[PDB]
RNA sequence: CAAGACGGACCAGAGCGAAAGCAUUUGCCAAGAAUGUUUUCAUUAAUCAAGAACGAAAGUCGGAGGUUCGAAGACGAUACCGUCGUAGUUCCGACCAUAAACGAUGCCGACCGGCGAUGCGGCGGCGUUAUUCCCAUGACCCGCCGGGCAGCUUCCGGGAAACCAAAGUCUUUGGGUUCCGGGGGGAGUAUGGUUGCAAAGCUGAAACUUAAAGGAAUUGACGGAAGGGCACCACCAGG
């Protein structure tokens, strides 16, 4: 009550916060590499991908898009950059 | 005179008591609803129109018509219900009441009781103004 | 109750009151 | 001045093969005195009779409407002419904090008998929920609304009325509607409301031999 | 034998089951008669038996418990089970003039009255008894006393003031 | 069998829309809020006169239909009430543009309390269900974020008080901008101008008169009213 230091929030705290309303604002998405099973490729995507993603050889659907963070295929595999 | 039927089963009828605002309807039937066997208001009891919508005079009422089932063998009614329905009041009054009473009173088996009164989907406008009501 | 008013409404009051009016050697 | 009811004659009208209880009663007529026949007055009669009243251990809030229109003797031959639940049962079955989803279908049979079916369902509260209201949106409605008139399209139009009639005795269709649209949104009371007869087709006397026995 | 059906609907199950007692020993005792709680279907079912007479008595007791659904007290429905003449009978609040939102409220307030006051004044004036459900009113009483308790609700949804029906329900009585 | 109307219950601490308003199913048509965003432009913004768009109900013109209700009117009782009922109420097409059109409360912005409910979107997560669902997905449950709608509460401060989360951050008085008021009558009157076929709509005085006009709460009183009590200096039955 009435005293807690602003320049150091808990990291808890600050991921709770609204992006915008942080300390200094900061993004809830990230870029991640996705492997179709039907081959070995890799492509990078957008976690809040707008745009349905094909594979490059196989043209397979790799996201579909929804409300917030793109539907990955059944069967793909995937890992966060960074 | 009444049915060739034995001493353990009795007959249907229905019974359509209509509970209006002013008096009381007691039409009784048979089971189809066609044929009909008698009916007697508020008015044919008593000669007075304060007494009109009486629990007494559909007490006198429900009496004469279930005295007069049973003179003519029909000794068990199902009851229908009713009020004036429509824009105006759904609900079965103390006439309805007074008279399925009395002629549960006078011996005679009673069998389902349903309440049939004409509530609307929508209806049209009410009988009274944006002002008017009963008194 | 309803029972009870509608009883003590059509009956009457009874009992409690008391009237101050009015050897060997 | 003298009592038509000597004049009347009592008649005996039973239910037909589908019901274990086939005697539903006595029906007062006219004789006939040259002007008028009995048979034409007594050839359209409806009978609202409730479901407890034609099978032993049923339920008694179903109706069926049975039209008269046959002679033989002392004894009144009927048919099915509707369905429709009693208003205790439609009253006592609206609640509040949930949906009502209805819906009705015209849908020809393979006998000619063209019939309106219409259905209710309500939304369901799960067991361990706590939230007051089991509010469905207005697509899992939609979606819930062409399930319901599939089914009971799908389980009317391929059979006869004895066995449309044998599956309205237990009410299978509202059971399988219920079955059905547990993955949209969970249902509560779903029945077939009001089984109405559009369209009745030519007169045809054998089949009221079967129907009977 | 014979049987009757009383739905209950899901807010009376509670004050139906901490009440209970005092339901069925006022239908077993003095009138003899079977009852039972149906909670799979949540109706009330009663019954006759060998031990029962006065046939009217059955009606009666499920006027009893049918009271007791529409949210009158125990002893008013025990009312309905003592006295002969008494009478049930309901209407809508709009169904004597359209009122919409907020002056439907304001109407039902006026009818109960300040602390419940108003209310009370015309059951302890006419000897009735008066629930006033969500929108609909239900008046247990004699006829001539329902008529009286009706033309005063009638009134104070007639949009006269509390006060000047008060005063004049305290002197219609004196008839 | 038909004709028009209305979409009850479900229907809310609700939702949508700039407001007026909006509740039967289905198909079509074009818009939109909120949310998600490591898209795009780069200051494009706020407030505003005239004018324009829609604007409840009633009402004015052309048609169609008239089921219910119902101004006027005709009766019957006693301004209330009942019977019949015209215009109207409904639909289309032009008008008129007024409401207690309310939060009796310009708009845009910053800071400033609690509780636990709700609507939509999104995020994270065990479990129970779709006759142990054979994976996702619906339906619940737990937690969080974002705008919304709305309860109860508050030594936040403020107020004349009712009360207020703004009506607070105001004699410790300055974030930006519009309208409007200056004691009560005369008076929304007369006049001048403008608009409207018209009805009327906008604007709009003074001479003179007056010491009050008005607001917020709470109970002092208050002729009376409703219950009891006692009394042969009151009554009943009597002498």
């Amino acid at each position: 009550p009435l005293a807690k230091d602003l320049l150091h929030p808990s990291p808890e705290e600050e991921k709770r916060k609204h992006k915008k309303k942080r300390l200094v604002q900061s993004p809830n998405s990230y870029f991640m590499d996705v492997k179709c099973p039907g081959c070995y490729k890799i492509t990078t995507v957008f976690s809040h991908a707008q745009t349905v993603v094909l594979c490059v050889g196989c043209s397979t659907v790799l996201c579909q898009p929804t409300g917030g963070k793109a539907r990955l295929t059944e069967g793909c595999s995937f890992r966060r950059k960074q | 005179l009444g049915p060739q039927v034995a001493e353990g089963e009795n007959v249907f009828g229905v019974c359509h008591i209509f509970a209006s605002f002013n008096d009381t309807f007691v039409h009784v039937t048979d089971l189809s609803g066609k044929e009909t066997i008698c009916r007697v208001t508020g008015g044919m009891k008593v000669k007075a129109d304060r007494d009109e919508s009486s629990p007494y005079a559909a007490m006198l009422a429900a009496q004469d018509v279930a005295q007069r089932c049973k003179e003519l063998g029909i000794t068990a009614l199902h009851i229908k219900l009713r009020a004036t329905g429509g824009n105006r009041t759904k609900t079965p009054g103390p006439g309805a009441q007074s008279a399925l009473r009395a002629l549960a009173r006078s011996g005679m088996k009673i069998g389902r009781i349903e309440d049939v009164t004409p509530i609307p989907s929508d209806s049209t406008r009410r009988k009274g103004g944006r002002r008017g009501r009963r008194l | 109750p309803l029972a009870d008013q509608i009883l003590a409404g059509n009956a009457v009051r009874a009992g409690v009151r008391e009237k101050r009016r009015g050897e060997e050697y | 001045v003298v009592d038509p009811f000597s004049k009347k004659d009592w008649y005996d009208v039973k239910a037909p093969a589908m019901f274990n209880i086939r005697n539903i009663g006595k029906t007062l007529v006219t004789r006939t005195q040259g002007t008028k026949i009995a048979s034409d007055g007594l050839k359209g009669r409806v009978f609202e009779v409730s479901l407890a009243d034609l099978q032993n251990d049923e339920v008694a809030f179903r109706k069926f409407k049975l039209i008269t229109e046959d002679v033989q003797g002392k004894n009144c031959l009927t048919n099915f002419h509707g369905m429709d639940l009693t208003r205790d049962k439609m009253c006592s079955m609206v609640k509040k904090w949930q949906t009502m989803i209805e819906a009705h279908v015209d849908v020809k049979t393979t006998d000619g008998y063209l019939l309106r079916l219409f259905c209710v369902g309500f939304t369901k509260k799960r067991n361990n929920q706590i939230r007051k209201t089991s509010y469905a949106q207005h697509q899992q409605v939609r979606q819930i609304r062409k399930k319901m008139m599939e089914i009971m399209t799908r389980e009317v139009q391929t059979n006869d009325l004895k066995e449309v009639v044998n599956k309205l005795i237990p009410d299978s269709i509202g059971k399988d509607i219920e079955k059905a649209c547990q993955s949209i949104y969970p249902l509560h009371d779903v029945f077939v409301r009001k089984v109405k007869m559009l369209k009745k087709p030519k007169f045809e006397l054998g089949k009221l031999m079967e129907l009977h026995g | 034998e014979e049987t009757r059906k009383i739905p209950v609907p899901a807010n009376r199950y509670t004050p139906l089951k901490e009440n209970w007692m005092k339901i069925f020993t006022p239908i077993v005792e003095h009138l003899g008669l079977q009852i039972r709680f149906n909670l799979k279907s949540r109706n009330v079912e009663i019954r006759t038996c060998k031990e029962t007479k006065d046939v009217s008595a059955l009606t009666k007791a499920a006027d009893f418990v049918k009271a007791f659904i529409l949210g009158f007290q125990v002893e008013d429905a025990l009312a309905l089970i003592r006295l002969d003449d008494l009478f049930l009978e309901s209407f809508e609040i709009t169904d004597v003039k359209p009122l919409k939102g907020d002056h439907l409220s304001r109407a039902i307030g006026r009818i109960a009255g300040k602390g419940g006051k108003t209310k009370f004044t015309i059951e302890n004036v006419t000897r009735t008894r008066i629930v006033l459900a969500d929108v609909k009113v239900h008046i247990l009483g004699s006829f001539q006393n329902i008529k009286m308790a009706r033309t005063a609700i009638c009134n104070l949804i007639l949009g006269n003031p509390p006060s000047k029906v008060y005063g004049n329900i305290r002197a219609v009585a004196s008839r």
